[PDB]
RNA sequence: AGUAAGGUCAGCUAAAUAAGCUAUCGGGCCCAUACCCCGAAAAUGUUGGUUAUACCCUUCCCGUACUACCA
RNA sequence: GUUAAUGUAGCUUAAAUUAUCAAAGCAAGGCACUGAAAAUGCCUAGAUGAGCCUCACAGCUCCAUAAACACCA
């Protein structure tokens, strides 16, 4: 009677004494369908043409995203001091606003945004019904 | 700027073929 | 007090809808990555389907002794056709909308791909200046909250917008004409605050006459050279 | 008895606070 | 020597950290979460679900090494357990379902450290302009039961806890 | 004081392959109770370490045991 | 227009027909490499602000950056 109860609060500081386990990521884990099913593209040939072509290109690529990198380091670099300047400026003009401008302001976490989409959602567009099961391979185990 | 990361590849040594699949949303998106 | 006036300015921004068409240099690229793609594959299941059929039908050719006649009903080639027929037939909508075409700077529903930033019609001293909405400072009233007070003041709006923290994000000081500058009043100093639009749109009763949406491309026309530059700062190009 | 360095010790330049702002080498070379 | 003036030449262990070991018994992610500071956030999640890994997975290293650049302190760019959802849909001039196909949701997180109020309009307004195509964008704060997912379940305890209450 | 030495189901025992008997709970047999037949549940004093655990060691606690002599 | 600060690549070396072998070093990028970084391999892009003076010291000036008197709703 209490014995068990004491038991059941023992069980408990067992079970926590033990690691907490993390779910293994399947995407990094092949599974075994893929493992050697005669899915073997034919030896590829690579045309002298189009090698030197391709790897031309890449230089290309190459300097092209370091042109992405300056004018992105530059456009923060200007952001990032048109704001710097306008707080500085303020502060001396109203210094009470700018406590409130710089303090922690819990107004802005959550911040979730989607991407955009291939195409405008369209007007009055009905799509048909279903279900949605969710398999989700459950992962328990015990010690 | 939308097209800088959306231009990549399946980072990975034994994977299946994959196709392109325009998906459409609950609304025409 | 002070002699300047303290403004509030929003600078509403609406995102892209729609993903900005690829470069020319990043078509060709795109091609590469994809080609790369298959090379470096496996046999999908579909591609497995394919040689199966290449199976059956070189028992049909030379090979006729298969066991069981009845095998599947359809063929990967078919199934292509089936999914083919049906994306043929659907239809989605159009990137560049009846807004593009009639040059309507007031929708919404204009350059998807780009970014629109909301311009107003304010009258001061018996002359119109296309500027950022904006309200004047209030005692007891935090700067951020002023931008916020102005987006209640817009004329039938039901926007919904998220503001960024409460430090600004710019800054323009002019001062009045001599004509009326007074020790008083010797000009005023204007904060923009960014906030992105998230769902909701003005009323039908004033579109043309009231706000217009333009992206920076076109930005400079509605404005004066002045007050442009300290706009441009804090805009990101997108 | 401790007796005073004559001239400026090696790794005293660098801070020894805030370890983590330091970059580090992260090579052999 | 103690009375040469060459004293503590040699000295190092104040160059590196303490770097302590993962002793077996010790071995836990202790993690001080700071919370409110004057001018410093808390610590983030930057959760980044997209349908396609790819797709994914280039997005978060971006902003991994977006943070590197802008002297941000990642503490981990662990992934969250993917989801699959079997999507049925119902057939017309008929009630019975059927097997559509079978979609996958990928997620990625960049835990990022504290920064400081100003850069956060700032950092924030590089991560969504450069959402590629569909990629949902979730920064929360990084609350345990956030981090809760990342683990397996234990019915072990559910057997108990049901029996507890 | 020192040394020796033990804790296991409600209870007592044997093994660490956690079992056996009894008690307890449910049902059957009988006019009813008990006997009897059938079924189920139940624990390794405590903390830490023992590849990992258990019989082990360690810590904590309860209780048991011997000796304390020559002037 | 006018009044006061500055202008080799991202920082910085040598250099700056002052002489000398020479425009350097580190950053910053692409690709490959268990999944992130980082290492490693292969690989891409480059400035001596401008003229004058000195031609055998190097600086002035110009222009520009940039602040100011100062046009502004
Ligand atoms: C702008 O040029 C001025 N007319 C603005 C103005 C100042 C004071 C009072 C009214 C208008
Ligand atoms: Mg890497």
């Amino acid at each position: 009677d209490q014995a068990a109860k004491d038991r059941l609060k023992k069980r408990i500081r067992r079970l926590e004494k033990a690691s907490q386990e993390l779910i293994p990521i399947e995407d990094f884990i092949t599974p075994v369908k893929f493992l050697n099913k005669e899915r073997q593209r034919p030896p590829v040939e690579l045309p002298f043409e189009e090698s030197e072509r391709r790897a031309l290109l890449l230089k290309r690529w190459s300097l092209y995203k370091q042109r992405e990198h300056e004018m992105e380091r530059s456009a923060i670099r200007s952001l990032l001091e048109a704001q710097e300047e306008a707080l500085q400026e303020l502060r001396l003009s109203s210094p009470e606003l700018h406590a409130e401008a710089t303090k922690r302001d819990p107004s802005l976490f959550p911040f979730e945004r989607q991407g955009p989409d291939y195409t405008p959602p369209i007007s009055d567009y009905q799509p048909p019904e279903g279900r949605y099961q969710d398999i989700t391979k459950v992962y328990t185990q015990v010690e | 700027d939308c097209n800088r990361a959306l231009l990549t590849r399946l980072h990975r040594q034994t994977y299946a073929r994959l196709y392109p699949v325009l998906l459409v949303k609950q609304d025409g998106s | 007090s002070s002699p300047w006036r303290l403004l509030g300015a929003l600078c509403l921004q609406r995102p892209p809808l729609v993903t900005k068409p690829l470069t020319p240099l990043q078509e060709e690229m795109a091609d590469l990555l994809q080609q790369i793609e298959i090379e470096r594959s496996l046999y999908s299941d579909h591609e497995l389907r394919a040689l199966d059929e290449a199976q059956q039908l070189a028992k049909k050719k030379s090979d006729l002794y298969e066991e069981e006649d009845e095998q599947n009903i359809l063929l990967a080639q078919d199934l292509e056709d089936m999914w083919e027929q049906k994306f043929l037939h659907f239809k989605l909508g159009a990137r560049l909308t009846e807004a593009d075409k009639k040059d309507d700077r007031t929708s919404l529903h204009r350059k998807l791909d780009r970014n629109l930033i909301l311009l107003v019609r304010e009258k001061l001293g018996d002359q119109d200046i296309w500027m950022l909405p904006q309200s004047d400072w209030q005692p007891g009233e935090t700067l951020r909250q002023t931008a916020e007070r102005t987006l209640a003041t817009l004329s039938e709006n039901n926007m919904e917008a998220k503001f960024l923290g409460n430090a600004p994000c710019g800054h323009y000081k002019f001062k009045f004409p001599q004509a009326m500058r007074t020790e008083t009043s010797l000009g005023a100093k204007v904060f923009f605050f960014k906030a992105l639009l998230l769902t909701g749109d003005f009323s039908q009763a004033g579109k043309k006459g009231h706000h217009v949406w333009v992206s920076k491309e076109e930005l400079g026309d509605y404005l004066k050279p002045k007050y442009l530059a300290q706009v441009r700062r804090f805009l990101l190009d997108l | 008895r401790r007796a005073a360095p004559l001239g400026p010790m090696p790794n005293e330049d660098i801070d020894v606070s805030d370890l983590e702002r330091l970059k580090k080498y992260r090579s052999f070379d | 020597y103690r009375s040469k003036p060459t004293h503590g030449i040699g000295r190092y262990k104040h160059l590196v950290k303490a770097q302590e070991p993962k002793k077996k018994k010790g071995k836990v992610e202790v993690r001080p979460i700071n919370l409110g500071t004057d001018y410093e956030y808390g610590v983030l999640n930057i959760h980044l679900i997209a349908y396609d890994m790819a797709l994914a997975e280039s997005y978060a290293q971006y902003v991994h090494n977006l943070c590197n650049h802008l002297a941000i302190k990642v503490e981990e760019s662990y992934a969250m357990p993917t989801k699959t959802m079997e999507v049925l849909q119902l057939q017309e001039q008929g009630s019975k379902m059927f097997l559509d196909a079978v979609l996958t949701t990928h997620e990625r997180v960049v835990q990022i450290s504290g920064l400081s109020a100003t850069f956060a309009e700032i950092f924030l307004e590089i991560i969504h302009s450069n959402l590629p195509e569909g990629v949902k964008l979730s920064v929360r704060e990084h609350t345990e039961e956030d981090f809760k997912g990342r683990f397996k379940a234990r019915p072990e305890l559910e057997e108990l806890l049901a029996k507890l209450n």
